[PDB]
C-alpha cells in the first residue's frame, strides 16, 4: 500500500476531528528521531515552562487572439507551460483570482 | 452505496484468497506490457482490485479506499465527466506504464488519482482550517504527500510521477475549455 | 452666587446611559479586589489630569456657595453630584456623607430623601453600623410619607432580620403601600392596558460564567430577555420579524425603540399586501405574526401620537381571516379584539366569544381571566366561570393588577385567610410592580457599563434593604467573588467581607440556593469551620451538589467534625447517587479515602 | 519486535502523551473554582481523548512489566506467533465492544482489554509448554518443584479466570435490574473467559498425560489417540457451552459465527474420530 501513516492522516479528513491530525506530522518528521530529541527534550521543557505578478497572464498570453484561430497547437503549448506551473496552489487560486 | 461495496467485496475476496493460495498469486502481478506480448487480458482485470495481503494494514487501506469512494461515487452523478475520464484514465497510464510496470496496482493508481482530481476540483473549499497554526485547505497536502514520499521512502522518480500526472492532465483538459 | 451657579449647571448633561444612546442606530468589567489607598490615588489622578477648567470654576463656586453660606440648595445638589457620580465628577463616598450630614442639619428632619440615604449609609457602615440609628431614621422617614422607607420596614418585619418576626405589622405596611400604588394608576392603565416598562431585575453574573461554576449551579440562570434569535426569499421575513422584535422589547445592553419598528411594520405591510397568496409554506406564519404585532402597536399608541382604533380593528380582523387558513395562532389578536369590543364599542357577547377562543392559547398572560371576571361580577347572568377560580388562575399566571385584585378579594373572604398568605400576596405585588419603587436598578446598571463600578455597588446596596433579592446577590458578587484555584484570595478590607456574608445569607433565606454555598466558602476561608456546616446542611436538604461534596470534604478532614470516615464515604456515595455526571469525582474521592486508610494501616 | 527507529518512535509517543495530558490537566485547572468542576471538565471531548490514550499507554506499560516479571523473556517463534495472531483477536474485540453503544461504552472496554492480555499469556504458555516438551531433560525426573513452577503459571491463570467467571455470575444473579443488556454482556464475557478456561483444561490434560507417561516410564498404546480424544473432548465442551449460553441470547451473528467455526472444528473432530476407529 502506502506508508502506514499518511493513509490514516488523509482519512481523518472524512469523519474525525482534525485535532488528531497534526500530531502525526511530528510522528513523521520527528520520525527522523534525532538525538537532537534532546532539543525536543529542551523544546518540551520549554513547553512546560510557558506556565511556571500580472506577467503570468502575459505568460498565459498567446499569439493571435482569439483562441478560435487555427494555431490550437500554440494554445495547448502555452497552457502546457502554465501546466508546468499550474501545480502551485498559492498561485493557482491567483489564476482563479 | 452499492457499487462502492461491490468494489469492496471484490478487493476483500481477492486479497483473501490471495493470502490463502486458493488461487495463484503469479497472475495478479501481471501488468500491461507482459500482457501485450502474451495476449492475456484478464490478468489485469483482477488487478483492478488487488492489494496482496489479507491483514490489518490492508484492511484499513481497503477501508480508506472505501471512504474515498463513499465520498466520490455518490457525488459523481454531479460530475458526469468522470465516466468520460476513467476509461481515458484507464487509457492514459498505458504508455506511461510502458516503461516501468509499477508494482503499484491499478485500483491503487485509479482511486488515488481520483482523490487528486477531487482535491484539485474544489481546492478553494477550506473545509478544514485549524486557526492560528494550520491555515490551509485541500490542494496543499497531496504535493506534501508525494514529494516528501520521494524524499524519505526514496521510490522511483518517474514511477511516483505516475501517481498524479494523469490527474493533472485531466484537470488541465477540464479548465482549458473553461478558458477556451 | 447660586443663581448663576444653577445657570451654569443647566448645561452639562447629568449622566449618559449608553443603554439609550445605543438605541438610535456586550459586557462589562468587574474588579476582584479593592484598596483604600488605590482609591485615593485614583481620585487624585482624576482630579489632576481629567477635569476641565470650566468645571474647576463650577466646583469651586459650589463649595464656596455651600460653605460660606448655608444655602441649603448647593449642599443637597453637591451631595447628589459627589454620590451618584453625575456631571462627570468622581465618586467620593466620604464627601457625600459629610454634605448629607450638613444638609440634614440645615433642614432639621424635613426632607425624606436625604433621610433615606443617610439611613442606608448608617446601616451598611460603608461611609461600623448600628441598627438603632438606622431604625430611628427609617421610622422618621416613614412618618413623612415616603414609599421605599415603608417597603424596607415592611420587609425587615417580614424576613425576621434584625427584629423579631411579625406578620401582622408587615401586613399593615404592605396593605398601606398597595393601596397607595393602586391609587397611583389611572382608570385607563389599570383596566385597559398596563404600561410597559423594561425591568432590570436580572441579577448580575448571569452574563459572565455564573455563580459557583459553569454547569454546576442549581438555581436556573435568570436572564429572561437578551437578544432573541432562532437564502434570500424566506430569510427576508425572518430577518424583518427579528428586527421588529429586537427593537420592540429592548434588551439589557440597548434599550427599546418603537418608532422605527412602527415605520418598518407599516412599510412591510404595504409592500407585501398585494401578493400574499403565494407565501403558503412558511412565510405566511411570520408575516401574520408581524401583522398582529403592528395591530397591537396601533391599538396601544406606542411609537406614535395616539391610537388608531378603527385601522387596528381592520388590521386584526384581516390578520384573523388570513390565519383562519394555514391555521395560524390567534392569541394576541383575539385578546385585543376582546379588549376593544368591550370598551371601544359596547358589544360584549363577541368579547366573551374572543376570550373563550383565546383562553387556552399560549400567549395569554393574564388579561383574559381578569377582564372576564370583571365582566361576570358586572354581569352575573352570563354563566361564565367563577370569580375566585378565574382570578386565582390569573394571579398564578403572573399578570400584575390581578395580584392585588385577588388579594383584596381574598381579604374580605375565610377561604384560608391566614396572615401569611395575605402578607405574601401583598409583598409579591409591591415587589413586582417595580416601576415606581425601584427604578434605581436602571441607574445602577447604566453606571455599571461605563467603568464607574463603585457607584453600582452603592445603588445595589440601597436596593438590598428593600428586599429585591437580585440586588442582594448582585451587591455581594460585586464585593467578593469566588477565587480561581491555585491563586491568592482577594485583598479586600474585612468590613466588606462581613457585609457580603450577610447579603449572601439573606439571599439564601429568601429562596436562592447557591448563595448558601458561597457564604459557606467565605466562612471556610475566614476560618470559622463551625457555622459553615449549618448552611451546607441546609443546602444539602435542598439538593446542592457542590454543597454535599463540600460537606464530605469537611467531614473527612479534621475541621469541625472529627474524622468520621464512614459518613464521609456515605456523603460521596450520595453525590454520585443524586446526579450522574459527577460519577468520576465521587469515585476518585472515595479512592483518595481508601488510599489514606490503607496507607496509614501500614503504620 | 522492536527496531531501533521504532523504539525511538515509542519514546516519542510516550513523552508527547505525558506532555499533552499534563497540559490538559493544568489548563482545566486554572480555569476552575472547585475540584468538582475540573472533574466535570476533564470529561470534555478532547481532553477525554487525551486522558483515555494516557490510560491505555500506562496500562500497556504495566502489562509489559508484569509479563517481564512472569515469563522472563520471550523467544522468537513465540513472538512471530503472537504478532501474526494479533489482528484477528483485536478485530474480535472491536466486534465485541461495538455490539453495545455509548450506554455500555466504557466498562466493556476494561473487560475486553483484560481478555486481550490474558490471551497473550495463554499463547506464550502453550509454546513454553512445547519448550518443556522439547528441551525436557531426563537427567532429573519432573520433580515436584519443576512441575510446581509450570503449574504455578498454570494455576495462576486458572484462579484468575475462575475468580473472574464466578464474580461475573454473582453480578448477574445480583443485578436482575431493568438493564438486561448488561446481563447479556456478562454472559458474553463469561463465554470468552470460559473458552480461556477450557484452553487451560486442554493444556492441563496434555501436561498431566505427559506426566503419567514419564512417571510410568521411570517406574515401570499410541499416545496420539488420547491426545486427539482430549482435543475432541475440549472442543465438544466448547460447542456445548457455546450453544447453551448463546442460544439464550439468540444472537444473530456471534452465535452463528462461533458455531460455524465450531462445526468446522467438528469436521476436524470427525477426522480424528476416523483416525481413532482406524487405530481402535
Amino acid at each position: 500500500s502506502f506508508p502506514l501513516l499518511l493513509v490514516l492522516i488523509r482519512t481523518f479528513y472524512l469523519i474525525g476531528y482534525n485535532s488528531l491530525v497534526p500530531f502525526f506530522i511530528i510522528l513523521e518528521f520527528g520520525s527522523f528521531l534525532p538525538w537532537k530529541y534532546i532539543i525536543l527534550l529542551s523544546l518540551l521543557f520549554i513547553f512546560r515552562t510557558v506556565w511556571n505578478h500580472n506577467v503570468l497572464d502575459v505568460v498565459l498570453r498567446y499569439i493571435i487572439p482569439d483562441p478560435v484561430n487555427d494555431r490550437v497547437i500554440t494554445a495547448v503549448i502555452k497552457n502546457f507551460v502554465l501546466f508546468w506551473v499550474t501545480l502551485l496552489p498559492y498561485v493557482k487560486e491567483k489564476l482563479d483570482d | 452505496p452499492l457499487v462502492t461495496r461491490l468494489w469492496t467485496i471484490g478487493c476483500l475476496v481477492l486479497s483473501g484468497l490471495t493470502s490463502l493460495r486458493i488461487v495463484d498469486p503469479g497472475k495478479v502481478v501481471y501488468s500491461y506490457d507482459l500482457v501485450f506480448k502474451k495476449g492475456q487480458y484478464g490478468r489485469l482485470l483482477y488487478s483492478i482490485f488487488d492489494y496482496g495481503a489479507f491483514n490489518w494494514i490492508s484492511m484499513i487501506n481497503i477501508f480508506v479506499s472505501a471512504n474515498h469512494l463513499s465520498t466520490l461515487e455518490n457525488s459523481f452523478n454531479l460530475r458526469r465527466k468522470f465516466c468520460w475520464i476513467i476509461f481515458l484514465l484507464l487509457v492514459i497510464l498505458v504508455k506511461m506504464t510502458s516503461i516501468e510496470q509499477p508494482a503499484a496496482s491499478l485500483g491503487v493508481l485509479l482511486h488515488e488519482n481520483l482523490v487528486y482530481y477531487e482535491l484539485k476540483k474544489n481546492g478553494n473549499q477550506m473545509n478544514v482550517r485549524f486557526f492560528g497554526a494550520i491555515d490551509v485547505s485541500p490542494s496543499i497536502f497531496p504535493i506534501y504527500m508525494n514529494a516528501v514520499m520521494y524524499f524519505v521512502y526514496k521510490r522511483s522518480w518517474l514511477e511516483i510521477a505516475m501517481n498524479f500526472m494523469p490527474g493533472h492532465v485531466i484537470y488541465y483538459m477540464d479548465d482549458i475549455i473553461g478558458k477556451i | 452666587p447660586w443663581p448663576e451657579a444653577r445657570h451654569l449647571l443647566n448645561t452639562i448633561a447629568k449622566s449618559r446611559d449608553p443603554m439609550k444612546e445605543a438605541a438610535m442606530e456586550v459586557g462589562f468589567y468587574v474588579p476582584m479586589d479593592y484598596s483604600p489607598r488605590n482609591e485615593e490615588k485614583n481620585y487624585q489622578s482624576i482630579w489632576q489630569n481629567e477635569i476641565t477648567d470650566s468645571q474647576r470654576h463650577i466646583y469651586e463656586l459650589l463649595v464656596q456657595s455651600s460653605e460660606q453660606f448655608n444655602n441649603s440648595e448647593a449642599t443637597y445638589t453637591l451631595s447628589q453630584i459627589h454620590l451618584w457620580s453625575q456631571y462627570n465628577f468622581p465618586h467620593n463616598m466620604t464627601l457625600a456623607h459629610k454634605y448629607l450630614e450638613k444638609f440634614n442639619d440645615l433642614t432639621h428632619f424635613t426632607n425624606h430623601s436625604a433621610i433615606f440615604d443617610l439611613a442606608v449609609m448608617y446601616a451598611t457602615g460603608g461611609c461600623p453600623q448600628d441598627s438603632a440609628k438606622a431604625l430611628l431614621y427609617y421610622q422618621r422617614a416613614a412618618q413623612l410619607g415616603n414609599l421605599k422607607a415603608k417597603q424596607v420596614l415592611a420587609y425587615k418585619y417580614y424576613s425576621g432580620f434584625n427584629v423579631p418576626r411579625n406578620f401582622h405589622k408587615s401586613l399593615v405596611l404592605y396593605r398601606d403601600i398597595a393601596e397607595q400604588l393602586r391609587k397611583s394608576y389611572s382608570r385607563d392603565e389599570w383596566d385597559i392596558v398596563f404600561p410597559y416598562w423594561e425591568s432590570y431585575n436580572v441579577r448580575i453574573s448571569d452574563f459572565e460564567s455564573g455563580l459557583l461554576g459553569k454547569g454546576l449551579n442549581s438555581v436556573p440562570s435568570s436572564t429572561v430577555r437578551k437578544r432573541t434569535t432562532r437564502d434570500a426569499s424566506e430569510r427576508r421575513i425572518i430577518r424583518i420579524y427579528y428586527a421588529a422584535l429586537n427593537d420592540y422589547k429592548g434588551t439589557y445592553s440597548q434599550s427599546r425603540n418603537c418608532e422605527r419598528a412602527k415605520n418598518l411594520l407599516e412599510l412591510t405591510y404595504k409592500e407585501f399586501q398585494p401578493h400574499v397568496d403565494n407565501l403558503d409554506p412558511l412565510q405566511v406564519f411570520y408575516y401574520v405574526r408581524c401583522l398582529q404585532l403592528l395591530g397591537h402597536m396601533y391599538f396601544t399608541g406606542e411609537g406614535s401620537s395616539k391610537p388608531n382604533i378603527h385601522m387596528a380593528e381592520e388590521i386584526l380582523t384581516t390578520s384573523l381571516e388570513i390565519s383562519r387558513r394555514a391555521q395560524g395562532p390567534i392569541g394576541r389578536a383575539c385578546i385585543d379584539l376582546g379588549l376593544i369590543n368591550q370598551y371601544i364599542t359596547n358589544n360584549i357577547s363577541q368579547a366573551i366569544s374572543y376570550y373563550m377562543k383565546a383562553m387556552k392559547t399560549q400567549a395569554n398572560n393574564g388579561i383574559v381571566e381578569f377582564q372576564l371576571s370583571k365582566l361576570a361580577t358586572s354581569f352575573p347572568e352570563e354563566k361564565i366561570g367563577d370569580p375566585f377560580n378565574l382570578m386565582e388562575t390569573a394571579y398564578l399566571n403572573g399578570f400584575i393588577p390581578a395580584i392585588y385584585e385577588f388579594a383584596v378579594m381574598i381579604e374580605s373572604g375565610n377561604s384560608k385567610s391566614s396572615v401569611e398568605n395575605t402578607a405574601y400576596l401583598f409583598k409579591t405585588f409591591v415587589d413586582k410592580n417595580e416601576a415606581i419603587m425601584a427604578p434605581k436598578l436602571r441607574t445602577a446598571f447604566a453606571a455599571l457599563i461605563n467603568d464607574r463600578s463603585e457607584v453600582a455597588l452603592w445603588a445595589y446596596s440601597q436596593l438590598a434593604e428593600q428586599g429585591y433579592e437580585t440586588a442582594q446577590v448582585s451587591a455581594a458578587y460585586l464585593m467578593y467573588q469566588l477565587p480561581y484555584e491555585f491563586e491568592d484570595p482577594p485583598r479586600t478590607t474585612d468590613q466588606r467581607k462581613t457585609l457580603a456574608i450577610s447579603y449572601y445569607t439573606r439571599a439564601f433565606k429568601q429562596g436562592n440556593i447557591d448563595a448558601g454555598v458561597v457564604a459557606g466558602d467565605i466562612y471556610f476561608q475566614m476560618q470559622n469551620y463551625s457555622k459553615a456546616m449549618a448552611l451546607y446542611q441546609g443546602a444539602a436538604l435542598k439538593y446542592s451538589i457542590q454543597a454535599i461534596w463540600n460537606l464530605g470534604y469537611m467531614h473527612e478532614h479534621g475541621l469541625g467534625v472529627n474524622r468520621d470516615f464512614h459518613l464521609a464515604k456515605r456523603y460521596y456515595d450520595q453525590v454520585s447517587e443524586h446526579d450522574h455526571r459527577f460519577y468520576l469525582a465521587s469515585k476518585l474521592s472515595v479512592l483518595k479515602l481508601h488510599l489514606k486508610s490503607w496507607l496509614t494501616w501500614i503504620t | 519486535m522492536v527496531p531501533e527507529n521504532r523504539r525511538k518512535q515509542l519514546a516519542i509517543f510516550v513523552v508527547v502523551t505525558y506532555l499533552l495530558t499534563f497540559y490538559c490537566v493544568y489548563s482545566a485547572t486554572k480555569t476552575s473554582v472547585s475540584f468538582l468542576q475540573v472533574t466535570l471538565k476533564l470529561n470534555e471531548g478532547f481532553n477525554l481523548m487525551v486522558l483515555s490514550i494516557f490510560i491505555l499507554l500506562n496500562s500497556t506499560l504495566l502489562w509489559q512489566l508484569l509479563t517481564k516479571l512472569l515469563f522472563g523473556e520471550l523467544r522468537l517463534i513465540e513472538h512471530e506467533h503472537i504478532f501474526e495472531r494479533l489482528p484477528f483477536t483485536i478485530i474480535n474485540t472491536l466486534f465485541m465492544s461495538s455490539l453495545f453503544h455509548e450506554r455500555y461504552f466504557f466498562t466493556v472496554a476494561f473487560f475486553g482489554l483484560l481478555l486481550l492480555y490474558l490471551k497473550v499469556f495463554h499463547w506464550i504458555l502453550k509454546d513454553r509448554l512445547e519448550a518443556l516438551l522439547q528441551s525436557i531433560n531426563d537427567s532429573t525426573t519432573m520433580k515436584t518443584l519443576i512441575f510446581s513452577r509450570f503449574s504455578f503459571n498454570l494455576v495462576l491463570l486458572a484462579v484468575v479466570d475462575y475468580q473472574i467467571i464466578t464474580r461475573c455470575i454473582s453480578s448477574i444473579y445480583t443485578n436482575q435490574k431493568s438493564d438486561i443488556e448488561s446481563t447479556s454482556l456478562y454472559l458474553i464475557q463469561v463465554m470468552e473467559f470460559t473458552m480461556l478456561l477450557i484452553d487451560l483444561l486442554n493444556l492441563f490434560l496434555q501436561t498431566c498425560l505427559n506426566f503419567w507417561e514419564f512417571y510410568r516410564s521411570q517406574q515401570s498404546e499410541g499416545k496420539f489417540m488420547y491426545e486427539k480424544a482430549i482435543d475432541v473432548f475440549t472442543r465438544f465442551l466448547k460447542t456445548a457451552l457455546h450453544l447453551s449460553m448463546l442460544i439464550p441470547f439468540r444472537m444473530p451473528m456471534m452465535l452463528l459465527k462461533d458455531v460455524v467455526w465450531d462445526i468446522l472444528a467438528l469436521y476436524q473432530s470427525g477426522t480424528s474420530l476416523w483416525k481413532i476407529w482406524r487405530n481402535n
